[PDB]
């Protein structure tokens, strides 16, 4: 399974199991066994408009 | 009837048996190096992980 968005900098951190946030909770949310890895990685040249 | 202690290896068991019991759920309220020794208050305290 592959699932792909785009997030906030500060939040990165709420993508892990047994997390509280406010992404964490009302948009993804983790199972506290979930197996798999996490990428993550800047857009700014991208995602970011003037 | 009139001597006591007579009896002793009965009382013996009776209380052997009764103190047992009563340091088994003695044991209940320790730590064992946990926060606390009660369930709820380390459930509402704490989140799972």
């Amino acid at each position: 399974y592959a699932d792909s968005f785009v997030i906030r900098g500060d939040e990165v951190r709420q993508i892990a199991p047994g997390q509280t946030g406010t992404i964490a909770d009302y948009n993804y949310k983790l199972p506290d066994d979930f197996t798999g890895c996490v990428i993550a990685w800047n857009s700014n040249n991208l995602d970011s408009k003037v | 009837s009139s001597t006591a202690s007579a009896l002793g290896k009965l009382q013996d068991v009776v209380n052997q048996n009764a103190q047992a019991l009563n340091t088994l759920v003695k044991q209940l309220s320790s730590n064992f190096g946990a926060i606390s020794s009660v369930l709820n208050d380390i459930l509402s305290r704490l989140d799972p992980p």
